[PDB]
RNA sequence: CGUCGUCAGCUCGUGCCGUGAGGUGUUGGGUUAAGUCCCGCAACGAGCGCAACCCCCGCCGUUAGUUGCCAGCGGUUCGG
RNA sequence: UUCCCGGGCCUUGUACA
């Protein structure tokens, strides 16, 4: 009945945060939908290597963002008090939904 | 990338269509990216340095 | 049948003049021999194990017996002075007395203590080496 | 030749980003620009301190600057005057109530940027280039550091012609991903031009 | 190819008739990666052949191919700054390749409007022992055996 | 009852369910003759069946996704082969030689910078 | 940054040869995509390169089921 | 793999600020 959306550039920290949230929630009574891996989004930048010419060099860079889902069911009062108070790693962003 | 041009680029130019973008790092006006506000050369430098979070060399 | 070292596979260039360098190979041999006696080899994937074992067996082939030399020897015993001319030259260079079982085609000058006999005929080599070794044995 | 950056080559593994925070399409460039300003200001300010690395982090409208310095004493000052003045300076540079943190690097000989900076100092003080590179490499190699290699650009000793000097000792396997190679660059401004100093330090494996 | 022998690709046997020669011929027809079009053209031609000729189209096609297989070819060779057309025997592989290519070219050179019609006509004529394909085969053979003087350049 | 095979070929994915029946095959709720209509090659998708004198015993439910018609046919073929193997392991001994248990690993090669398409270089002349 | 060139080569420590520049190692034979490996050898080893370590595609597995899927199964009326 | 172009190896005659 309450939805957690997790975003991050890294997958290690994102997985760690997802596990922490799901564990804290499950331990606090109500059932958990669990970490659903949503498809990641990739932006590609192709830039000529040389500063002047030689347009046949074209280094490739990518920026990828990962997405998770948790979707806690039957929100416990103690659950809803423990959430919005947890501390996140430096990368992970949390969105709250009903 | 004269100083005058860099400064002129940052004012409301009496019109919308007179507005353009420059590399926020070196003032290059040619090959900038909306996402970063950096030119291609500065993009490459900062991406190699590791100062652009989440950005890595691609291989598929 | 003595504490004496020996070389019977091949004489590497500089077993005496370049003693320090070869001693490093000896140390590598001992460390590898220790490693294969350890259960810690289970890392380093099997083909890496293969190359390590090849290195070890090469080292054992060329350096078995030479392992006993902790330093420069006090004398050298050459079966054929002509054949092992490199060893003779090295020993001459390093003021190491040379004992050799020479024959007709050898140079008497380069040998400090010469035994004019045969270099072929197993029997002759057997007799001479046996007598020498027995004398060393009873001398100790 | 044209070797690529040995940090960019290993951003995925064995090396980590200097900036660690997430931002959407809307707010990426602004955060990046203020990060650029912060790095510029600290580089200008803390040169004497022996700065090696700056880390920027964001959680929720909060900035956690972490500066790795050879001598933290220089950074703090006495009674924490300097650290406080720097904190307020950064806060009024970027209105996000920053939190400056100071780390001390063990054995600055194992820091590639610090080594490069020191060699650049030596160059700017008109020392013998070859001797400087040799001493730097020897010093690095003496402090563990399984491999080391220092390159100086050109225009050696006010010469008319530019020429790479360069000296190495040990193992510097640039081609391997699991190398944990530390890279540093320094720019030496001489009365007769500019010189580049690159330092590679190979610190263990995996 | 300096090292290997460049092993020939094994083509998937036909589905209608279940033989590889038909597949090769279809491929030889197919242009711009349109294989369905080539298959339809070939089968239309086969239907035409069957409708206008006593026996099955497969036998007609096979024996036409066998009828348009040359044995002597001339190859350009450099000797003493001079260019000589040395006669050589052609392997079954090259035989079949040349046969199919020539059949297709001759079919495409006919004045008939529809591709199926042209294919059918060429196959029937080559079956009889005439047409562009057989004529080119004969010209190729006669270009050899007319310059057997150079055959000693074994090549 | 239901014997299932997956099959994959070049961005096309199949799901085949084989059940006892008269030997009628449906694809995405349509019929084989009407889905792959106008395609000569279609019947290929059924060779793994008629290789073992099927088409009298197994009705097939086919769900196919992605890729193209030909890729879909190959996916169907691999799926049917896998399902037949699952039906009876001994079948494997006779399906495998004819080359049906193999998934074609060949896919579209990625484009390279400085090339027109992945292999073709730009033309140059007048050296 | 381009290029020779993704071509396999460029050197070093100790030893040995030559008055010396220098040579050997790194010349020989087999085999490699490769100075890749093997055998011999007045050399024994090492460094930068090659290869591997990283990533994508191809088969299978555990973990998780929403906004993705529908083999079962109960109304639907076409529609997961 | 004879010839066209390029690279490497073995053997061979001229020139290297
Ligand atoms: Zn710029």
């Amino acid at each position: 009945k309450i939805r957690i959306k997790l975003r991050g550039f890294d997958h290690k920290t994102l997985d760690a945060s997802a596990q922490k949230i799901v564990e804290a929630a499950r331990r606090s009574g109500a059932q958990v939908s669990g970490p659903i891996p949503l498809p990641t989004r990739v932006r590609r930048f192709t830039v000529i290597r040389g500063p002047f010419k030689h347009k046949d060099s074209r280094e490739h860079f990518e920026l990828r963002t990962h997405n998770r889902l948790v979707d806690i069911i039957n929100p416990n009062r103690k659950t809803i008090e423990q959430l919005m108070t947890l501390d996140l790693p430096t990368g992970v962003e949390i969105e709250i939904k009903t | 990338a004269r100083k005058a041009l860099i400064e002129k680029a940052k004012r409301t130019p009496k019109f919308k269509v007179r507005a353009y973008t420059r590399c926020v790092r070196c003032g290059r006006a040619r090959s900038v990216y909306r996402f970063f506000g950096l030119c291609r050369i500065c993009l490459r430098e900062l991406a190699h340095k590791g100062q652009l979070p989440g950005v890595r060399k691609a291989s598929w | 049948r003595a504490g004496m070292p020996y070389v019977n596979q091949r004489w590497l260039g500089g077993m005496l003049t370049n003693f320090k360098t070869i001693s490093q190979r000896v140390h590598r041999l001992e460390e590898l021999e220790a490693l294969f006696a350890s259960p810690e080899i289970e890392e380093r994937p099997k083909k890496e194990q293969v190359r390590l074992k090849h290195e070890l067996e090469r080292l054992q082939k060329y350096l078995s017996g030479f392992r006993l030399l902790k330093r420069l020897p006090d004398a050298i015993f050459v079966v054929d002075p002509t054949k092992e001319a490199i060893a003779v030259r090295e020993a001459r260079k390093l003021f190491i007395p040379v004992i050799a079982l020479a024959d007709t085609d050898s140079d008497p000058d380069l040998v400090d203590y010469i035994i004019p006999g045969n270099d072929d005929a197993i029997r002759s080599i057997q007799l001479i080496l046996s007598r020498a070794v027995d004398l060393i044995i009873q001398a100790r | 030749g044209n070797k690529i950056h040995p940090i960019g080559f290993r951003l995925g593994i064995t090396r980590d980003w200097e900036s660690r925070w997430y931002a959407g399409k809307k707010q990426y460039r602004h955060l990046l620009l203020e990060d650029q300003r912060i790095r510029g200001l600290l580089e200008k300010e803390l040169y004497s301190a022996g700065l090696a690395r700056v880390d920027i982090e964001r959680a929720a409208d909060n900035v956690a600057v972490t500066v790795h310095v050879a001598k933290p004493g220089v950074v703090i000052g006495r009674g924490g005057e300097r650290i406080r003045v720097l904190r307020e300076e950064l806060a009024k540079l970027t209105g996000k109530n920053v939190a400056l943190n100071v780390q001390e690097v063990q054995n600055p000989n194992l820091s590639a940027p610090l080594v490069a900076q020191r060699v650049a100092e030596q160059i700017e003080r008109r020392f013998a280039v070859r001797r400087a590179i040799k001493q730097a490499v020897q010093r690095v190699m003496e402090s563990g550091a399984k491999g080391a290699k220092v390159i100086v650009s050109g225009r050696i000793g006010g010469a008319e012609q530019a020429r790479t000097e360069w000296a190495a000792q040990g193992r510097v396997p640039l081609h391997t991903l699991r190398a944990n190679i530390d890279y540093g660059f320094a720019l030496a401004r001489t009365t007769y031009g500019v010189l580049g100093v690159k330092a590679y330090i190979f610190l263990g494996e995996v | 190819a300096r090292r290997r022998r460049a092993e020939v690709r094994q083509l998937q046997p036909d589905l209608v008739y279940g033989d590889v020669l038909v597949t090769a011929f279809i491929n030889k027809i197919m242009r711009d990666g349109k294989k369905n079009l080539a298959a339809r053209i070939f089968y239309d031609a086969c239907k035409i052949i069957q409708e206008k000729t006593g026996q099955e189209p497969l036998k007609v096609f096979k024996q036409a191919v066998e009828n348009v297989k040359p044995r002597m070819e001339v190859r350009s060779r450099r000797v003493g700054g001079a260019n000589y057309q040395v006669p050589m025997e052609v392997s079954p592989r090259r035989q079949q390749s040349l046969a199919l290519r020539w059949l297709v070219q001759a079919a495409n050179q006919r004045p008939e409007r529809r591709a199926a019609v042209r294919i059918a006509h060429e196959l029937m004529d080559a079956a009889e022992g005439k047409g562009g394909a057989v004529k080119k085969k004969e010209d190729v053979e006669r270009m050899a055996e007319a310059n057997r003087a150079y055959a000693h350049y074994r090549w | 009852e239901q014997y299932y095979g997956t099959g994959r070929r070049k961005e096309a994915v199949a799901r085949v369910f084989l059940r006892p029946g008269n030997g009628k095959v449906t694809v995405n709720g349509q019929d084989f003759n009407e889905y792959f209509q106008g395609l000569v090659r279609a019947v290929a998708a059924l060779e793994p069946l008629r290789a073992v004198d099927a088409l009298g015993h197994f009705d097939a439910y086919i769900t196919v996704r992605g890729g193209g018609k030909s890729g879909q046919i190959d996916a169907i073929k691999l799926g049917i082969a896998r399902a037949l193997v699952q039906y009876n392991p001994d079948y494997r001994a006779k399906l495998k030689p004819l080359g049906f248990l193999t998934r074609d690993a060949r896919v579209v090669e990625r484009k390279k910078y400085g090339k027109h398409k992945a292999r073709r270089a730009p033309q140059y002349s007048k050296r």
